[PDB]
């Protein structure tokens, strides 16, 4: 597969 | 020659119609689905100029994560300057609606499954979007669907090194669709010529 990152997102 | 109106008849033939909310230019609103499962597939480009690139994104509410499955793994930075795309709008609409928190975890593909020259972009998405309606806590990868493919650092997309690995991701992906859509079966020569691998190879 497909590596990823994560972000973490306020709005 | 790309796809078109095709990812439709492919992603319900492979089981995502539950969850699938159709395909979009860069224009897609967002998600507004604060209980359910829900994917779409999102053009780079505007509606007005036919259409470049394909990408799909995913909605988790219960985990709380959008998922963005671009097949070639850009940086944000390069699909600004690659294709003009932005896609914080969405991303802040999405969480505003289906968010209680108004926050989200943006989980984003780093890596390249698709061959420079290939135009099978549509198809990828279709087959990521597969992975998502079965393995919604874990579709970019550690899943049977995207265990068939393997991704390579977007560093490497033009390098000759990795040709091969990302040719053999575009056999698996359309022996895939061999397996699980009637649709392709019936049109499988005709969209094969469409999308290959050197499809768009400078000349």
């Amino acid at each position: 597969g497909v590596q990823s990152l994560k972000r973490r997102r306020c709005f | 020659g790309s796809s078109e109106q095709e990812l439709k008849a492919i992603v319900k033939d492979l089981g995502c119609g539950p969850y699938f909310l159709g395909t979009y230019d860069k224009r897609f609103p967002g998600f507004v689905s604060p209980h359910k499962l829900a994917c779409a597939i999102v053009n780079t480009a505007g509606r007005e100029t036919g259409g470049v690139h394909w990408m799909a994104f995913a909605w988790n509410p219960r985990s709380k994560t959008c998922y963005l499955f671009e097949p070639f793994g850009f940086s944000d930075q390069r699909l600004k300057q690659v294709y003009q795309f932005e896609y914080e709008s969405l991303l802040r609409r999405s969480a505003i609606a289906s968010s209680p928190d108004r926050c989200i975890t943006l989980e984003k593909s780093t890596q390249s499954v698709q061959g420079p020259n290939s135009a099978a972009c549509g198809l990828f998405c279709c087959m990521f979007l597969h992975a998502f309606a079965n393995w919604p806590q874990t579709p970019m990868d550690h899943n049977p669907t995207m265990n068939l493919i393997t991704g390579v650092p977007n560093s490497m997309l033009n390098s000759p090194q990795v040709q091969p690995t990302l040719r053999r991701n575009q056999e698996q992906l359309y022996s895939f669709l061999e397996r699980h859509s009637p649709y392709f079966r019936s049109h499988s020569a005709q969209i094969r010529s469409a999308t290959s691998f050197c499809h768009l190879k400078n000349m």
